[PDB]
DNA sequence: CACGTATGCTATAATGTGTGCAGTCTGACGCGG
DNA sequence: TCCGCGTCAGACTCGTAGGATTATAGCATACGTGA
RNA sequence: GAGU
């Protein structure tokens, strides 16, 4: 693919495929030309070296290197290990309708609540706001709905307020060691850019506000909303699954 | 160490007591950064088998 | 042991996704193994219902 | 005291007299690079060394050769300023004189054939700034010094490698600076082996055979002799008494006529001294004792001439008989012991498959080049080219030096190539260590860890460049004609320039300078790294190296290192520490002679230090006599105990020298746990400079040193009176005594104004002098961004109360008063840089026009005719900055766009829409715009207006230079003319243009007029060529990247005020996030009515054990108490006398105050200016370990009429009732860290998606989705939440059908799940089939 | 045992005998005349020359083994076109073919995007010019400085230096941390995301719904022209194929459908609102 | 035909690689002699 | 059956910055598509 | 480099 600056960028497989094709076609040539056998042999060794490099580079001997010194990433490498397909892109994913920010105390909150920044929530619930805007007839079309939310019009905040009521959001803290590392709350919109966390669940998250950050996820489907409210809600998940003990305790 | 720290934090440590404190402290901190990975690998193996 | 027990599951998608992936897929490819997808790992990978 | 100190004196509670002042803090960087460019004549250094090393080089034919004469650095085309604005490297051209000499092949060495000498350009080398940085591509970058294993020799041993045997195997390693590694090692069977570059293992004796050592000679080298005389019939043996030690006597030991030991009897000390004193030389022995002794030399039968026994062969009764009967009656055995003198080499010769020298060279050759057929030529060549060739092997001076001292030699300096002596000596010492005499070294010892500053590394890359060019040169010299070929036609600059740019650019050690703070800069430049090339890896690093080493004392900080995976490896240098000439770390120490402590100082290296006993600095001196107490606390051999006074050899110079610069700035560090202190010194570096530079009330004293030495403050080169103050510049007129007789003697410092930092913070210099003020040399003329009157000001002190409050300070959470926000004191300035690129594309050039399809006139209002936003214009997300678009081709317009454009009429234009607009949610004021145009593209009308600005501004700048310089210069001639013919007002009447014609008598003063006349004309022409240069650079169509026609850079400024989610901290490693900004009415307030600024949670103290923060608070309050009392006396206007009395009594409070400060010397006016500054609060210094004691702080509180407890009665702002008990209240100096919530908050519903995996991108800069990782997945699995999980795998991520369908369902209210298959799995399959494994889906 | 492909090949060539002038001529006479043995002996004997030359053309594009095969192909052409009757030696002649064949192959394979020999050779003369200029101008040479020296167009020089921009690998990580590379930031531009896809669905469904509210004849003359409801996007004159069969009446009714629809967008709340879009 | 792209030919004699780095990581578990 | 060499693993999210280099002669006749 |  072409970069903006007129440059190109390509996969290592293309360099490896080029190696294999050049040596293979040269072998076709040497066979049409009836070449002496020592030369035939060297080309067959070269072909095996290039195929081996293409399938699994650093396996048989020295991996074939780029100008950077670094060995070219082969097919096997794209399945293999942490950077491979399984671990990186398939058992764990980048996810839509996800945010993160600093957390801070919300001592006024009840156990089922969390302070959710207005700007953050406006963007996370974008399609829900557009759909409600068309039902009120405030927005003629989606482009008009988009421009209304960009302008952050006064009526849009009242709609946003309408949508987030009774809608659970997931808060997550790294690292996620046990299931309580994710809990659902009912969000409370706040002006200001930090998430407000309930004190008593600080224990489950191992969250202390020395600058900790947390991640926000919106359950979209009716199924997901009910999964969040019934299974994952903080009010519903008090006891440690490890020992029969209440994990929610004043500190 | 054969010679302990006779002083306390309100009293204030001297250069040698503080230098001696350092070793233990930094061993602790280095353990946090480095060992969390062996423990986590064990979590991973366990999860995978169950 | 945990590691070998996870690799002993009939599901080769689960086995390969854990570790040792080069060896797992050669063993499965030569046996002509068919994974009927009962496990959680396997369903998460194909993006289906747990 | 100095003039700037007369304005504000810091009260010092230190008690130890300072024998050594803090050195220049940026020593390392500047000395090192100075040595790299320093052209040394003999003792090659840096470039000079690089040329002498590679050159002179000759052709492969040997007839033609290139020799080096001399080099020069051209002066830099663009200065630091222009380089920073343009985005180019600040460098000098390298011009090298080189002489092509040619030999005749007919004459022997016909050197007088062709000699062609000329000066060739090869590359520009980056220059170091005044403050130890490089400007690369317009960005300040620092190359951090490195810490690596010193070349030389090293003896090591895995303590129980095989855990089964658990036997200690000793090894040696010879580490060169350049060449192959040479390893010697033991095996379990005690056989000595040799390996080169950890290759396949070889018997150690094989290498000796390569050096031409016969078996006989090898045994003669490592073993002693045991002599056997065969006399008459009985066997006799030559004795050394102290051989038969710790042994059992196997036979009856008797000599002349006295029986000493019986069979099976232990030979102790007593028997040995008895035998020695009796003078026993020969003893009769049994014939059967020889069975098992190893013969040393060969013996042949003189009669037959055949071998009776070869060397190293175990003797028997029959061999001995045959030896006697041939006529050998003096058998030489090898004295080999199993407890002391181990027979290692003896057993290794039996393992050695090789016989002679050639057999050994072949076997070595066969190791490193296995399979390839050996030749003798090849074997000899390879072995000589390993460790015996000038070219491929060099220990360096350091290597030979460390090598010789490790082998207990006398000679320091010598050959970089290994001699036969060297190898054998190393084997010998390894064997001594196996025997039990000698010890193995350790790598963590700073005697084995060397520091490599920039200049040596630049030198190394520069050598590589020269070596690569040398290949090209030899190859072109071979095929070249001798006559036509110029020397510069063979040299290429690209390879050298490429090696050096690759160092200052690709290298791990060359990184973006950390400059969000003066302290951050100065600490970053004094950083040491064990990483990068020739170093350890984060992955490769154990725990031993990381941990604090006894040798670190006074050299490296124990308390300064990142709490990352880089925890052991990155380290700040200690305060007084310095680089040894050879590169080892050294620390100053005060020499103690006869118990009397001299003021002579000695820097001791790591190795030297171990040998003496050093007293601690805390020892009480008897006023220049000796130690008061008869026991003194000292340390030697890296361990600490009591000693007598006369035993003490040295003493610590300063209390401070154990700690680094960063840590030295923590007051009451003595009362803080090392963990918290680490975090404290690390976070102090992240303190963002506020709008108002506020001095810290509770300091240490290092503040002044850091601020001045960092270079961010303008300091006076020469003392005198200030002629002209301005916001933009400062002119000082120099005093007659310092003022040179040549020039006018007026220094002009132009101050650097609101400019961008690397962290997007704001760098501004403010003038801190008044117009017409007398100034001392080396005083602060202007303050840098985080400095107040020459002291370091990283944040702001304020009124703090430690008490819980309604959970708004729960876990470190901080409750701050709106008052602080209102006073705008924590407010910060941020400068961002946006650029707009007009490129040349396939379709055509992009235009920077204001004429853009589909733009409101509201938007076009802020753009000028050219399409560039006006200076001063406020902008917010989506507003257009620079009107730039990219050309577009043909595009199937959808039927709806056909219809829509038919309604409106406005058809699409050629260029599309790619104008640079304000990033979403960032909002600021345009403070400046820069335009780069290439050479020959038609300029914007705006670019022309900007050139008019720069030209006329340049003209004004240079005009004011020549005007102030001419006024100052004639003002001197006027004074010279008065010395001789004084006619003051009479000379000034007729014009000043007709002045230099007037002379004086033929004296030194007539020659002074001539000097001033020559320089006046010098400046006259200099002004012309300077202005021509300025005008050329302003006209200069900047050379940009290929494809790019012009680039417009907008600089936005933003004023950010503190708010919840911002990160704040003290200097004791106490972090916190602001939770709430409280109204002033609600803040806890005292009986006097004054409200607190901050309420911190006391529950963050006892666990943390950072009690520094509490002492800082108590003393801070006391300081502010004195401040409030002076403030009260100034409001009343009592008088000079009374203020003077109180202030003297205050400065001279402490039990043993070091600093005495008499106010009787201060004039009345000087007193008033001091009190004026001290009213905000009296600045106090607590040196690190030599700080203020509780008694002193309580005494200071009593002078303030504040309580001994430092706890006060506080009242709830809301209720008005008092809190139940006294609360600790005072002033803690607090910092706003770079972690602003504005930079951290991020949110996304739907956006761009990744290229192959189709899942969303990462990161807020790419508008990224949060990673829901394996650990996060498992949580949903535990919960049983199946749809939430599926959702995150499919419609949220890859499933392309699913995401759009789901979006449409969400806008239609119906939250229906419509999933499919993630696109990454489809890819997986394709990747596995590309491997040639059939993976198919069997359907239902 | 040696399993290095290189060392094994070099061993093989080592043990074939070096030729004298008269041997070369005798073999080569029969070789041109077609002697299977003769060509083989000349080739196998002169392999060592190939390796000596391929060693001088190293560290550039391909590896040593790669160079050696193309070099061999050059030596083959030399043996095919050698003139024994000319007094000139074989080694001199072969040198040309091996250097030639190696250089030409290093120009087509060295670059991921294949540059034709013409572009490459042009570029090379610009480059060697630049080297001479840099050696007297201390500072590197500008595009115009090179163009000034050749008396040639600045665009010619700049276009050629543009082609010299070398590829970056997608998989090469950024920031010393082997974490995220170009692939991990480089977004799919061709395939746009669901906000834009769903906007187009809403736009297309809006106009389809507007035809239902417009005149039946106006909706059967406007939609089928643009290809909104029809199958093929016709023009003013082409709407005569359907039922219209008119030129004036089609043009009036197309625009009459547009005028009533423009007032439908002014009233719903777009018109100049959706003008910026 | 032309514009771009390719294939071709050179005649003193030349005839066995290296080359630039790697820095040593570690505890475990199989797999040929 | 035991030494030795090989291969395989080694927490989770967040940030920052963009990217480097070399060099391939010179000229004469073909090969392919649009006009 | 930020919280573990
Ligand atoms: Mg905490
Ligand atoms: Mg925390």
């Amino acid at each position: 693919v072409p970069l903006d600056g007129g440059r190109f960028a390509t996969s290592d497989l293309n360099d490896l495929y080029r190696r294999v094709i050049n040596r293979n076609n040269r072998l076709k040539r040497l066979l049409d030309l009836a070449a002496p056998d020592i030369i035939v042999r060297n080309e067959k060794r070269m072909l095996q070296e290039a195929v081996d490099a293409l399938l699994d580079n650093g396996r048989r001997g020295r991996a074939i290197t780029g100008s950077n010194k670094r060995p070219l990433k082969s097919l096997a490498d794209m399945i293999k290990g942490k950077q491979g397909r399984f671990r990186q892109n398939l058992l764990g994913k980048r996810v839509d309708y996800s945010g993160r920010s600093v957390i801070t105390v919300g001592p006024y909150l009840r156990l089922h609540q969390c302070g959710l920044p207005k700007k953050m929530a406006l963007e996370l619930f974008k399609p829900f706001i557009y759909g409600k805007l068309e039902l009120r007839g405030l927005a003629t079309t989606i482009k008009a709905a988009k421009k209304m939310v960009e302008r952050e019009e006064a009526v849009v905040w009242d709609i946003l307020d309408e949508v987030i009521r009774e809608h659970p959001v997931l808060l997550n803290r790294a690292p996620t060691l046990h299931r309580l590392g994710i809990q659902a709350f009912e969000p409370v919109l706040i002006e200001g850019k930090a998430i407000q966390l309930h004190p008593l669940v600080c224990a489950a998250y191992n969250a202390d506000f020395d600058g900790d950050q947390m991640a926000v996820h919106v359950p979209l489907t009716l199924e997901a909303q009910l999964e969040a409210r019934a299974l994952m809600m903080s009010t519903n998940n008090i006891l440690s699954p490890a020992n029969g003990e209440p994990i929610i305790v004043p500190s | 160490i054969e010679t302990p720290i006779t002083a306390n934090f309100r009293e204030g440590l001297n250069v040698l007591q503080y230098f001696i404190s350092t070793h233990g402290a930094r061993k602790g901190l280095a353990d946090t950064a480095l060992k969390t990975a062996n423990s986590g690998y064990l979590t991973r193996r366990l999860v995978d088998v169950a | 042991g945990i590691t070998k027990a996870s690799l002993a599951t009939e599901s080769f998608i689960s086995a390969a996704s854990f570790q040792e992936t080069t060896r797992v897929l050669t063993e499965a490819a030569v046996a002509g193994k068919r994974d009927e997808l009962r496990g959680l790992k396997e369903n998460v990978i194909v993006g289906r219902l747990i | 005291y100095s003039y700037t100190e007369k304005k504000r004196i810091r009260k010092d509670f230190g008690k130890r007299p300072q024998v050594l002042d803090v050195p220049y803090l940026l020593s390392i960087q500047l000395d090192s690079f100075q040595k790299f460019i320093e052209q040394d004549p003999e003792g090659q250094y840096g470039l000079e060394a690089a040329f002498r090393s590679v050159f002179p080089i000759q052709s492969y034919s040997g007839n033609s050769e290139l020799q080096y004469v001399s080099y020069r650095l051209g002066e830099p085309v663009f200065d630091v300023q222009e380089c920073q604005i343009r985005g180019v490297t600040y460098s000098a051209p390298l011009r090298v004189k080189l002489r092509l000499v040619i030999y005749e092949r007919e004459a022997p060495e016909g050197t007088v054939k062709d000699i062609k000498e000329q000066e060739v350009y090869m590359g520009e080398i980056p220059l170091m700034t005044d403050n130890g940085t490089f400007v690369i591509n317009g960005t300040e970058r620092v190359i951090v010094s490195q810490l690596h294993r010193s070349p030389g020799v090293f003896f090591d041993s895995d303590k129980g490698k095989t855990h089964s045997s658990g036997k200690v195997l000793y090894n040696a390693r010879i580490i060169p600076y350049r060449g192959s590694w040479l390893d010697f090692e033991f095996d379990p069977k005690d056989n000595l082996f040799v390996r080169i570059d950890r290759r396949r293992k070889l018997p150690a004796t094989i290498i000796l055979r390569a050096l031409n050592y016969t078996t006989e000679q090898i045994l003669d080298l490592f073993f002693e002799k045991v002599i056997f005389e065969i006399r008459d019939n009985k066997l006799q043996m030559e004795l050394v008494p102290e051989r038969l030690r710790g042994e059992t006597a196997s036979f009856d030991i008797e000599a002349n006529g006295k029986v000493y030991v019986e069979k099976g009897r232990r030979i102790t000390a007593r028997h040995i001294r008895q035998l020695e004193k009796d003078d026993v030389k020969l003893i009769e022995v049994p014939v059967e004792y020889i069975a098992g002794k190893v013969v040393a030399k060969d013996y042949i039968d003189e009669s037959t001439g055949e071998l009776i026994c070869a060397a190293n062969m175990e003797l028997s009764l029959d061999l001995l008989a045959k030896l006697s009967q041939s006529g050998h009656k003096r058998i030489e055995t090898l004295f080999t012991n199993d407890l002391d003198h181990g027979p290692y080499i003896s057993e290794t010769l039996r393992v050695d498959p090789t016989n002679d020298r050639l057999s050994a060279l072949v076997e070595i050759y066969r190791m490193m080049r296995p399979g390839e057929p050996p030749t003798r030529e090849a074997a000899e060549s390879l072995f000589e080219n390993l460790f015996f060739s000038e070219d491929r092997y060099d220990l360096s001076a350091v290597g030979r030096m460390k090598f010789n001292r490790s082998l207990l030699r006398e000679e320091i300096e010598g050959s970089g190539i290994l001699s036969k002596d060297d190898i054998i000596d190393v084997m010998k010492k390894l064997i001594d260590i196996r025997n039990g005499k000698g010890e193995v070294d350790d790598i963590d010892h700073l005697g084995n860890r060397r520091i490599r500053s920039v200049g040596e590394m630049a030198e190394n890359q520069f050598r590589v460049g020269l070596v690569r060019v040398e290949r090209a040169v030899k190859e072109r010299l071979s095929l070249g004609d001798l006559d036509t070929l110029m020397p510069q036609d063979m040299i290429n600059a690209k390879p050298i320039s490429a090696a050096v740019k690759e160092f200052f650019g690709s290298s791990q050690l060359s990184q973006f300078m950390d400059q969000n703070n003066p302290l951050s800069e100065i600490t970053h430049k004094r950083r040491i790294s064990a990483l990068g090339p020739g170093g350890l890896t984060r992955e490769r690093a154990g725990f031993e190296v990381r941990d604090v080493h006894p040798t670190h004392y006074g050299r490296v900080c124990p308390i300064e290192t990142p709490e990352g995976p880089n925890i052991g490896l990155i380290n700040s240098l200690s305060v007084y520490a310095q680089t040894n000439e050879y590169g080892f770390l050294e620390t100053p120490y005060r020499k103690v002679t006869d118990g009397v402590v001299t003021d002579e100082i000695h820097y001791l290296s790591a190795i030297e230090e171990g040998n003496y006993v050093i007293a601690q600095a805390n020892s009480n001196l008897d006023e220049e006599g000796h130690f008061v107490e008869d026991l003194v606390t000292c340390r030697s051999k890296g361990e600490s105990s009591l000693f007598s006074r006369d035993q003490v050899d040295y003493m610590d110079v300063s209390t401070q020298q154990v700690v680094s610069v960063g840590a030295s700035l923590i007051p009451f560090l003595e009362h803080d746990d090392a963990n918290r202190a680490l975090m404290g010194a690390n976070m102090q570096r992240q303190a963002v400079p506020t709008l108002r530079a506020d001095k810290p009330l509770v300091g240490t004293g290092m503040e002044r040193a850091v601020a001045v030495d960092s270079g961010v403050t303008a300091v006076a080169k020469r003392g005198g009176v200030v002629q002209y103050v301005d916001a933009s510049r400062i002119v000082i007129k120099v005093n007659e005594d310092e003022m040179y007789p040549g020039e006018a003697g007026i220094d002009i410092y132009n101050l650097t104004k609101y400019t961008r930092s690397n962290q997007n913070t704001c760098i501004n210099q403010m003038p801190c002098v008044s117009l017409g003020e007398p100034v001392e040399r080396g005083d602060v003329l202007a303050d840098g961004p985080s400095t107040d009157l020459g002291e370091l000001a990283l944040g702001q002190n304020m009124r703090v109360a430690f008490m819980p409050w309604n959970g708004y300070n729960f876990e470190d959470s901080i409750l701050v008063s709106e008052r602080v926000v209102q006073e705008d004191r924590f407010t910060t300035i941020h400068i961002q840089e946006l650029a707009c690129v007009s490129r040349d594309t396939k379709l055509g050039p992009e235009e920077i026009t204001a004429d853009i399809p589909n733009v409101g006139e509201a938007a076009l209002s802020k753009l000028d005719e050219s399409g560039i936003v006006y200076i001063g214009a406020e902008v917010t997300g989506g507003d257009i900055l620079v009107g730039k678009v990219t050309p577009k081709g043909e595009t199937q317009l959808t039927p709806e766009e056909k219809l829509l454009r038919a309604i409106f009429g406005e058809k699409a234009s050629d260029v599309k829409d790619s104008s640079l607009r304000v990033p979403n949610g960032v909002s600021g004021t345009v403070i400046d715009v820069q335009v780069f145009t290439r050479d020959g593209v038609e300029k914007d009308k705006r670019a022309l207006e900007i050139e008019e600005m720069q030209l006329k501004q340049a003209k004004k700048d240079l005009s004011e230079e020549l005007q102030i310089l001419e006024a100052g210069l004639f003002s001197r001639i006027r004074a010279v003319l008065v010395a001789g013919g004084v006619e003051a007002e009479k000379l000034d009447k007729l014009p000043r243009d007709r002045w230099l014609e007037l002379g004086l008598t033929d004296e030194e003063k007539q020659n002074q007029l001539e000097q001033l006349a020559e320089q006046y004309d010098e400046l006259k022409h200099e002004f012309e060529k300077k202005l021509e240069a300025k005008r050329r650079k302003i006209t200069q169509g900047d050379d940009l990247a290929p494809g790019v026609l012009k680039i417009v850079k907008v600089y936005l400024a933003v004023k950010r005020r503190i708010q919840p989610g911002d990160k704040m901290a003290g200097r004791h490693g106490n972090k916190g996030v602001i939770s709430k900004i409280n109204p002033i009415e609600d803040m806890p307030y005292d009986e006097n009515g004054t409200p607190v600024d901050i309420v911190l949670n006391p529950l963050g103290v006892p666990s943390r054990m950072n009690i520094g923060q509490i002492l800082e608070t108590h003393l801070g309050m006391a300081a502010k108490g004195i401040g409030d009392k002076i403030n009260a006396m100034l409001k009343q206007q009592q008088e000079v006398a009374k203020l003077r009395e109180f202030i003297q009594r205050a400065y001279d409070l402490g039990a043993d105050v070091r600093q005495k400060v008499d106010l009787s010397t201060f004039s009345d006016e000087e007193v008033m200016r001091l009190a004026e500054n001290l009213r905000k609060g009296m600045p106090i210094a607590t040196p690190v370990f030599d700080g203020a004691k509780e008694a002193e702080i309580k005494e200071l509180l009593k002078l303030g009429d504040l309580p001994t407890s430092g706890q006060i009665r506080l009242y709830d702002g809301r209720t008005g009732e008092q809190f139940e008990r006294p609360v600790t209240v005072g002033y803690m100096y607090m910092l706003k860290l770079n972690h602003l919530v504005d930079d951290k908050m991020h949110a996304r519903s739907t956006g761009s998606y990744s290229l192959v995996t189709q899942q969303p991108l990462g990161g807020k800069a790419q508008f990224g989705g949060q990673r829901f990782g394996e650990m996060e997945v498992w949580a949903l699995e535990a919960y049983g939440a199946a749809y939430t999980l599926q959702e995150m795998l499919t419609v949220k991520s890859d499933d392309v059908n699913g995401r759009t369908k789901m979006y449409k369902n969400i806008v239609d209210g119906n939250h229906q799940m419509e999933p499919g298959m993630p696109e990454s799995f489809n890819v997986l399959l394709k990747e596995i089939r590309s491997l040639g494994i059939n993976i198919e889906l069997e359907d239902e | 045992r040696v399993l290095d492909a290189t060392q094994l090949y070099l061993g093989e060539i080592g043990y074939s005998p070096l030729l004298t002038a008269e041997e070369e001529v005798y073999f080569a006479r029969r070789a041109l005349r077609g002697d299977v043995a003769s060509r083989r002996r000349m080739i196998e004997s002169n392999l060592r020359l190939v390796v000596k030359i391929a060693r001088r053309y190293g560290n550039r594009g391909l590896a040593l083994l790669d160079l050696i095969e193309e070099g061999n192909l050059g030596l083959i052409r030399a043996v095919e076109k050698f003139d024994p009757e000319r007094g000139f030696r074989f080694s001199t002649y072969a040198t040309w073919w091996i250097r030639q064949t190696i250089e030409r192959a290093i120009m087509n394979q060295t670059r991921t995007i294949r540059l034709p020999i013409h572009i490459v050779k042009e570029l090379n003369v610009y480059l060697r010019t630049a080297r001479e200029l840099s050696h007297k101008l201390d500072h590197e040479p500008s595009a115009e400085e090179i163009a000034e020296q050749l008396d040639k167009p600045v665009d010619d020089v700049s276009r050629m230096l543009r082609l010299n921009e070398r590829i970056t690998s997608v998989d090469t990580p950024l920031g010393g941390d082997s974490e995220k590379a170009l692939l991990d930031i480089l977004a799919d531009e061709k395939e746009n995301g669901p906000e834009d896809t769903t906007q187009d669905d809403d736009m297309k469904q809006s106009i389809v719904k507007w035809l239902f509210e417009l005149n039946a004849k106006q909706r059967e003359v406007l939609a089928r022209r643009f290809g909104l409801l029809g199958y093929e996007a016709a023009t003013l004159e082409d709407v005569g194929r359907e039922i219209g069969l008119t030129r004036e009446r089609v043009r009036q009714i197309q625009v009459e459908g547009l005028r009533r629809l423009r007032e439908i967008l002014q009233t719903q709340g777009l018109n100049i609102e959706a003008l910026f879009l």
